[PDB]
RNA sequence: GAGCUAGCCCUGGCCAGGGUGAAGCUGGGGUGAGACCCAGUGGAGGCCCGAACCGGUGGGGGAUGCAAACCCCUCGGAUGA
RNA sequence: GAAUGCCGGCAUGAGUAACGAUAAAGAGGGUGAGAAUCCCUCUCGCCGUAAGCCCAAGGGUUCCUACGCAAUGGUCGUCAGCGUAGGGUUAGGCGGGACCUAAGGUGAAGCCGAAAGGCGUAGCCGAAGGGCAGCCGGUUAAUAUUCCGGCCCUUCCCGCAGGUGCGAUGGGGGGACGCUCUAGGCUAGGGGGACCGGAGCCAUGGACGAGCCCGGCCAGAAGCGCAGGGUGGGAGGUAGGCAAAUCCGCCUCCCAACAAGCUCUGCGUGGUGGGGAAGCCCGGGUGACAACCCCCCGAAGCCAGGGAGCCAAGAAAAGCCUCUAAGCACAACCUGCGGGAACCCGUACCGCAAACCGACACAGGUGGGCGGGUGCAAGAGCACUCAGGCGCGCGGGAGAACCCUCGCCAAGGAACUCUGCAAGUUGGCCCCGUAACUUCGGGAGAAGGGGUGCUCCCUGGGGUGAUGAGCCCCGGGGAGCCGCAGUGAACAGGCUCUGGCGACUGUUUACCAAAAACACAGCUCUCUGCGAACUCGUAAGAGGAGGUAUAGGGAGCGACGCUUGCCCGGUGCCGGAAGGUCAAGGGGAGGGGUGCAAGCCCCGAACCGAAGCCCCGGUGAACGGCGGCCGUAACUAUAACGGUCCUAAGGUAGCGAAAUUCCUUGUCGGGUAAGUUCCGACCUGCACGAAAAGCGUAACGACCGGAGCGCUGUCUCGGCGAGGGACCCGGUGAAAUUGAACUGGCCGUGAAGAUGCGGCCUACCCGUGGCAGGACGAAAAGACCCCGUGGAGCUUUACUGCAGCC
RNA sequence: CGAUGUCGGCUCGUCGCAUCCUGGGGCUGAAGAAGGUCCCAAGGGUUGGGCUGUUCGCCCAUUAAAGCGGCACGCGAGCUG
RNA sequence: UGGGAGAGGGUGGUGGAAUUCCCGGAGUAGCGGUGAAAUGCGCAGAUACCGGGAGGAACGCCGAUGGCGAAGGCAGCCACCUGGUCCACCCGUGACGCUGAGGCGCGAAAGCGUGGGGAGCAAACCGGAUUAGAUACCCGGGUAGUCCACGCCCUAAACG
RNA sequence: CCGAGGGUAGGGCCCGUGACUGGGGCGAAGUCGUAACAAGGUAGCUGUACCGGAAGGUGCGGCUGGAU
């Protein structure tokens, strides 16, 4: 449930922002921060490299478990739900009977207090990662791992998930957010449920402060430049684009298809995208 | 008004310095090129 | 050559005073319960007025200048991109 | 002899402009060869959120003293930031280093690159961040937290005593963090005192007074007191914190818990050490055996790592503590005490400026802290003023034009002009009151209006006390007094109606454009499955991102509302295992050169052979495109209707003489006495139209139009006044420009606009203040225009390559 | 073309006369009054305002009249812009 | 108090048939469609047939002249939560009743907002026919929508 | 002091009027087609939505006040 502002500035009639309601816990355990380096978009040669980047607020880095196969069969309770400025998704502070403590990225549904435990044993349920073979055919799941022991890199993002279709020898067959239809190796782990923090995507910004909060510098349009500058540029008064719609770089941005041909993965991408 | 010269020691042996000129073949050059001149300093006099 | 200037990164610092009075909270009313209304509390905001500070709108002056961009009056922002 | 030639010298302009803020001067005394300019005294003015004080940069002896005045100083100079000389900077505790880490830089291992070199986890370097022990006073011409004095403290070494499983670059805790708002108690700082100390004063009509004037503190170990910060204790289990662990983490049990205790800090007190005014006496003496007390105000500072709320979720590492490992347990470490030891560099001076950046002793620029008092609602605003610092390194006269900055103006009141440009008006606070429209916030300080000083009387709450007096704060109600006027000075919105554009706050052409341009939340298309796409790089490596499709890149559109039609023939992109075309290569029918020969060598057909292109289809918030003619209706006019040519298809909704309309000042309506502008309409739209979006839209705008009210020297139409110049005298003294000049008018002539030629006319010689018609006046080898087989930026279905991709 | 600054306004004029007015005439289809047309005549005069950058022009209110031209389409080392 | 019937409502699950699409197999010259046609699809291998998969929507038979609800309306099956209603007993209360301006709530479809979902169908739209013409009827395509959640809209031949 | 009224300013209601514009009623001697009444030649009507020179069409759902 996003909350919503009164108009009480030109800024407060459209802002909204996150109810913050699953959280327990406002401060980040020491042990699991290490400070994020901002990059303002630059490389190691001090070139920008990606454009309009820099200027957001500071942010710790909370280390994440992308891995879960790290501690099988040891359950967990889940000690908190917290902030992860870095990232869309809640993140979930597990308490192992261990003794060790980690993050995981919440699942919806996820409760505090709750047992939670990784492990080709594991019960089907919210919070509990297992390989993708034992996880039954149609189960929804998140966090998934595209290669054996190589960590989670599949639906991450807040409110996104995963479905198991199928099985075929030594994969399974996901449907990942994207609506893409894939094989992914059986011993690849997933943890059971969706992505937490759904209304995510409801967020309104409201104003160009909030986006420089985030490191978001302003985007100038091709067709506000010069020729110098981009295929857009140039024109007495506004001009149309006058060629096909291109890059700075000069590449086309209407359709031209991008992904390389000859990829090995190709043998493994049953069925591009949705929509 | 803020003119271009904003003199600042640090700055300038950092800059210009005989570490820096070294460190780099341009640099060095430089040194060959002004000692064979015959310049009085190599490097610009800063105070430390 | 980035000691000017543009951007970003790291680490510090600064922003008189006054005004408006969001959510929330409490109480009261209301209802089957509610929504909601009222009062008090509260102290939000690329909110308002205005110095520092950052600017440079209109006019006047200056024009072998006080000055290779300045001066006066006036004017924009001033918790924020 | 010329090259706007080069170097140098010296002229002209010219005793001309100017002498650098309009804060301001006058006199007396001294010094001296010389004095507006140096010293001293009195008077006057200016700054005082500074034009005062302290710190950091930067500068580098400019500091202090003596002796000087050629040059430097916009004049002068006896003076000086100038010349010469001598002197001057004192640290275990201040800053930095012998500590830590940040970005970044470097870089064992390692990776990459023709060479040079590029990277690179660790480590190292890197600070104005973390960490760490000194305060007050006195002293010098010149340094002082540094010397001295008093009172405190730190580390290292060694020793003694007591205590302990000691021991680390390893484990753990901690260090350790945002923004806004904010509590309690304090300190800094300040105000008052009828109280305490003090040299003295009684003027000029009055006052010997509860008179005036001055001052009434500072540092301080332990202890104690007040206010706060930090932290639960015991046991048992243990598989995690790359070994170990008694530590930490997790589980359980038991006491404890807005407590205490333990600890740390702040403030107070505190043995003790200091300081100590006005005044008149020559920086010093006295005042003085100075006094050193009470009340009030009170931080943004302190307790602090305090509290609450919020989303954008807010460094590291060391010091420190705890744990153990090798080891070692006669050691070692811990606590106390004692003695010893304690290095290097900086320290002068300027520091919003005459010592820094601006060629200048330049009205510009320069980060941090202190920044008193009174009044004005507050305040760092404004006026005056303290401490302190200045009068801006040419002056003296005069009292024209003209210029600047300023003040006032009869009657009129925008008639000015492109335009109310400029300047008036308005102006703070309290109260009353406030429209369309609206996204319900606003519009709003709408508009408009009333009040405002002082005196006396009565009275209501709050803070500090104690509940009272006193002090301080916020009110209320009566009755009066004075002036033209009570925010009596200074600081302080003119307003309304109505269009265009852009939603909005923002951003921009540093130095002619601040805008309607850019950005912006938001909308849509599109790419990207992660060793992502994309970007930089030859590469390695990076960014993307320690992110993962609710994500990341690209493009367009640009809050929001209501919407966004038709055309896929061409171009683009996407899909298409058929077919056509298609390079290297494969293949080798057939042919050739040569040799006596086996052989060697060359050409070469069918056939096989990718992407690309062709070809089939899809696709518009992809590039883009969105007609013409004839005929027809009870008068005319027009044409719902019909016909026909063409096209890929012929512009939908909405809007329209428009930021678009040529004809054009279209026509009509409104406003005005009068309206090429403005507003409302009409529609034959030269040449609107739907994300290069279409039409609207509250709020917003130093944007651009139109109208009105208020008020004005904008104007009719100009007058007077002020100061700074202009003028004159003393001092100092430029500049561009300059073929040479003994340089008049007219009518002509002349390369077509003559001081210079002809004819005629006029004209004694030389200046000073003024004005700009000419000298085709100065400046700049025209930036328009053409020319050059001159250049550069940009584009593309120009040519040809190259990267990159297939 | 090693520069002769170009529209309009303002200011300041001065000249021509093919005369707008005022003065003097002839003819008239001149009764008078008022006109028309031509001749002489440049001494003086020739308004304020709305629109628009405008010159020009249209309009409002007047007037004896609301003249037309030249002066580098007079005048930017005089101003505006 | 004791029982009964029921597509009454809400929530969470779950089953089979069929349509479409995708994959594999097999096969060839048409299929589809209509009054008759044509557009369309199909040798780039369609239709018809078999196996596999994905996904959305609606629930055949039972089914009725049936049942339930105040109305709108409600239909596979399971469970949970929950409303109305009828009967028998004649046990309790003792007129506690009827209606009901305003108010409040509910209210088919279409429509709207935000987000999902999208198989079939299908406004608008494109094409083929028909016809004198045919912005229709019929045919081949086809986007909203139809479905889910939440919030609106509040209409009807909302009729007996 | 109050006070007729006058003046300044800002609101509310009502009436008349306005370039132009929307549809309506009547007229009828016209143009276009023929939507409804029969199964009216696509049964009709309906709320809504989108669309078309026009009557009207189509979608979704509803009613019978539908012929066979
Ligand atoms: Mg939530
Ligand atoms: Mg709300
Ligand atoms: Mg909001
Ligand atoms: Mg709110
Ligand atoms: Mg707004
Ligand atoms: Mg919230
Ligand atoms: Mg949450
Ligand atoms: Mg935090
Ligand atoms: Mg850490
Ligand atoms: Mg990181
Ligand atoms: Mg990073
Ligand atoms: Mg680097
Ligand atoms: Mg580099
Ligand atoms: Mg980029
Ligand atoms: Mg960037
Ligand atoms: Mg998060
Ligand atoms: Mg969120
Ligand atoms: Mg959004
Ligand atoms: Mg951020
Ligand atoms: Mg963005
Ligand atoms: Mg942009
Ligand atoms: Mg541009
Ligand atoms: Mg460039
Ligand atoms: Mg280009
Ligand atoms: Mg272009
Ligand atoms: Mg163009
Ligand atoms: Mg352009
Ligand atoms: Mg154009
Ligand atoms: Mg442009
Ligand atoms: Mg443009
Ligand atoms: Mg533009
Ligand atoms: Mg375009
Ligand atoms: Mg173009
Ligand atoms: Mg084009
Ligand atoms: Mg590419
Ligand atoms: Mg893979
Ligand atoms: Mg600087
Ligand atoms: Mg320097
Ligand atoms: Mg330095
Ligand atoms: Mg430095
Ligand atoms: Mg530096
Ligand atoms: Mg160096
Ligand atoms: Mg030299
Ligand atoms: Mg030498
Ligand atoms: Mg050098
Ligand atoms: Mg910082
Ligand atoms: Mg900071
Ligand atoms: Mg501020
Ligand atoms: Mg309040
Ligand atoms: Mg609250
Ligand atoms: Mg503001
Ligand atoms: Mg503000
Ligand atoms: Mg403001
Ligand atoms: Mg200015
Ligand atoms: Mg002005
Ligand atoms: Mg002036
Ligand atoms: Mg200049
Ligand atoms: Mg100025
Ligand atoms: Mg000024
Ligand atoms: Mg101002
Ligand atoms: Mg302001
Ligand atoms: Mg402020
Ligand atoms: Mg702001
Ligand atoms: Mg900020
Ligand atoms: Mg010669
Ligand atoms: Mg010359
Ligand atoms: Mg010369
Ligand atoms: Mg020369
Ligand atoms: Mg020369
Ligand atoms: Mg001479
Ligand atoms: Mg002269
Ligand atoms: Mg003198
Ligand atoms: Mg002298
Ligand atoms: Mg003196
Ligand atoms: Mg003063
Ligand atoms: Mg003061
Ligand atoms: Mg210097
Ligand atoms: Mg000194
Ligand atoms: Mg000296
Ligand atoms: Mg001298
Ligand atoms: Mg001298
Ligand atoms: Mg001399
Ligand atoms: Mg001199
Ligand atoms: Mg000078
Ligand atoms: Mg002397
Ligand atoms: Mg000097
Ligand atoms: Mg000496
Ligand atoms: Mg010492
Ligand atoms: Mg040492
Ligand atoms: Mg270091
Ligand atoms: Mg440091
Ligand atoms: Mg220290
Ligand atoms: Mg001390
Ligand atoms: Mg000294
Ligand atoms: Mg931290
Ligand atoms: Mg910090
Ligand atoms: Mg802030
Ligand atoms: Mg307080
Ligand atoms: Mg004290
Ligand atoms: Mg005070
Ligand atoms: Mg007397
Ligand atoms: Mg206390
Ligand atoms: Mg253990
Ligand atoms: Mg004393
Ligand atoms: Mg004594
Ligand atoms: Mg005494
Ligand atoms: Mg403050
Ligand atoms: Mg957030
Ligand atoms: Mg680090
Ligand atoms: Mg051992
Ligand atoms: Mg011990
Ligand atoms: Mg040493
Ligand atoms: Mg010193
Ligand atoms: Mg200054
Ligand atoms: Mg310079
Ligand atoms: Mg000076
Ligand atoms: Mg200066
Ligand atoms: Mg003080
Ligand atoms: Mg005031
Ligand atoms: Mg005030
Ligand atoms: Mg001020
Ligand atoms: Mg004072
Ligand atoms: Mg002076
Ligand atoms: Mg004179
Ligand atoms: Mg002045
Ligand atoms: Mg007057
Ligand atoms: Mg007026
Ligand atoms: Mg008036
Ligand atoms: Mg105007
Ligand atoms: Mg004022
Ligand atoms: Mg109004
Ligand atoms: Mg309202
Ligand atoms: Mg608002
Ligand atoms: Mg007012
Ligand atoms: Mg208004
Ligand atoms: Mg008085
Ligand atoms: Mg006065
Ligand atoms: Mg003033
Ligand atoms: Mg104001
Ligand atoms: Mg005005
Ligand atoms: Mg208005
Ligand atoms: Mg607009
Ligand atoms: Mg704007
Ligand atoms: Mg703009
Ligand atoms: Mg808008
Ligand atoms: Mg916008
Ligand atoms: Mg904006
Ligand atoms: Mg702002
Ligand atoms: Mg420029
Ligand atoms: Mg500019
Ligand atoms: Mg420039
Ligand atoms: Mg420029
Ligand atoms: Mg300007
Ligand atoms: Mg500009
Ligand atoms: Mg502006
Ligand atoms: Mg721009
Ligand atoms: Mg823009
Ligand atoms: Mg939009
Ligand atoms: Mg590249
Ligand atoms: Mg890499
Ligand atoms: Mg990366
Ligand atoms: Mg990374
Ligand atoms: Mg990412
Ligand atoms: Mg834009
Ligand atoms: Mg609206
Ligand atoms: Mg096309
Ligand atoms: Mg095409
Ligand atoms: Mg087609
Ligand atoms: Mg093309
Ligand atoms: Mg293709
Ligand atoms: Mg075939
Ligand atoms: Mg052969
Ligand atoms: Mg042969
Ligand atoms: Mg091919
Ligand atoms: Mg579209
Ligand atoms: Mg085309
Ligand atoms: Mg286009
Ligand atoms: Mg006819
Ligand atoms: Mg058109
Ligand atoms: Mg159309
Ligand atoms: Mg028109
Ligand atoms: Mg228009
Ligand atoms: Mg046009
Ligand atoms: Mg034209
Ligand atoms: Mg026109
Ligand atoms: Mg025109
Ligand atoms: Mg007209
Ligand atoms: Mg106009
Ligand atoms: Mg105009
Ligand atoms: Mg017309
Ligand atoms: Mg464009
Ligand atoms: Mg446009
Ligand atoms: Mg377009
Ligand atoms: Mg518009
Ligand atoms: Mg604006
Ligand atoms: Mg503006
Ligand atoms: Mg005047
Ligand atoms: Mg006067
Ligand atoms: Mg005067
Ligand atoms: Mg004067
Ligand atoms: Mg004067
Ligand atoms: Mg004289
Ligand atoms: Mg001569
Ligand atoms: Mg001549
Ligand atoms: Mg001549
Ligand atoms: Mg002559
Ligand atoms: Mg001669
Ligand atoms: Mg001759
Ligand atoms: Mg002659
Ligand atoms: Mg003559
Ligand atoms: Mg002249
Ligand atoms: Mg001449
Ligand atoms: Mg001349
Ligand atoms: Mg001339
Ligand atoms: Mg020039
Ligand atoms: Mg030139
Ligand atoms: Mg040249
Ligand atoms: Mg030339
Ligand atoms: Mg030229
Ligand atoms: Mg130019
Ligand atoms: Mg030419
Ligand atoms: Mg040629
Ligand atoms: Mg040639
Ligand atoms: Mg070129
Ligand atoms: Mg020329
Ligand atoms: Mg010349
Ligand atoms: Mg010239
Ligand atoms: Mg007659
Ligand atoms: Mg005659
Ligand atoms: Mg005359
Ligand atoms: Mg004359
Ligand atoms: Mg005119
Ligand atoms: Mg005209
Ligand atoms: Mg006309
Ligand atoms: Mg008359
Ligand atoms: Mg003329
Ligand atoms: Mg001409
Ligand atoms: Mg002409
Ligand atoms: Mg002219
Ligand atoms: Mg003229
Ligand atoms: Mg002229
Ligand atoms: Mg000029
Ligand atoms: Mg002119
Ligand atoms: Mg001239
Ligand atoms: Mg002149
Ligand atoms: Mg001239
Ligand atoms: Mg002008
Ligand atoms: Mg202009
Ligand atoms: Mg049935
Ligand atoms: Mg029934
Ligand atoms: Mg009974
Ligand atoms: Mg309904
Ligand atoms: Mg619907
Ligand atoms: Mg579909
Ligand atoms: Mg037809
Ligand atoms: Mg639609
Ligand atoms: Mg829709
Ligand atoms: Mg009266
Ligand atoms: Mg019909
Ligand atoms: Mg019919
Ligand atoms: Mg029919
Ligand atoms: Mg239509
Ligand atoms: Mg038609
Ligand atoms: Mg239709
Ligand atoms: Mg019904």
């Amino acid at each position: 449930a996003v909350k919503k502002f009164k108009p009480y500035t030109p800024s407060r009639r459209f802002m909204t922002v996150a109810d913050f309601s699953e959280i327990t816990k406002t401060e980040p355990e020491k042990s699991l921060v290490k400070p994020l380096k901002k990059t303002g978009g630059r490389n190691n040669q001090g070139r920008i490299t990606v454009r309009f980047r820099g200027g957001g607020h500071k942010r710790l880095y909370r280390i994440i478990d992308f891995k879960r196969w790290d501690k099988v069969g040891i359950p967990a309770k889940v000690a908190a739900i917290e902030y992860d400025p870095n990232r869309s998704a809640r993140i979930a502070l597990l308490h192992y009977v261990d003794g060790e403590k980690r993050y995981i990225i919440a699942p919806d549904g996820l409760q505090v207090g709750q047992q939670v435990v990784a492990g080709p044993d594991a019960p089907i349920q919210v919070g509990n990662a297992l390989p993708l073979r034992f996880i039954p055919v149609g189960t929804v799941v998140h966090a998934v791992e595209l290669e054996p022991k190589k960590g989670a890199k599949l639906a991450r993002a807040a409110g996104t998930s995963a479905q198991i279709q199928g099985r075929e020898g030594d994969y399974v067959i996901l449907r990942l957010p994207s609506g893409e239809l894939r094989k992914v190796h059986g011993e690849c782990y997933a943890t059971v449920g969706a992505v937490g923090n759904a209304d995510h995507k409801n967020i309104v910004l409201g104003k160009a402060g909030r986006s420089r909060w985030l490191g978001r510098r302003p985007h100038v349009r091709g067709a506000a430049m010069n020729p110098v500058d981009h295929p857009h540029g140039g024109g007495e008064g506004r001009a149309p684009r006058g060629r096909p719609p291109a890059s700075p770089w000069g590449w086309q941005t209407k359709g031209l298809k991008t992904r390389k041909r000859r990829k090995p993965s190709s043998r493994f991408i049953i069925a591009r995208r949705k929509k | 008004m803020k003119r271009t010269w904003q003199p600042n020691r640090r700055k300038r042996a950092k800059t210009h310095g005989f570490r820096a000129r070294m460190r780099t073949p341009g640099g060095r050059k430089v040194l060959k090129r002004r000692r064979q001149k015959g310049r009085w300093r190599l490097t610009p006099a800063v105070r430390k």
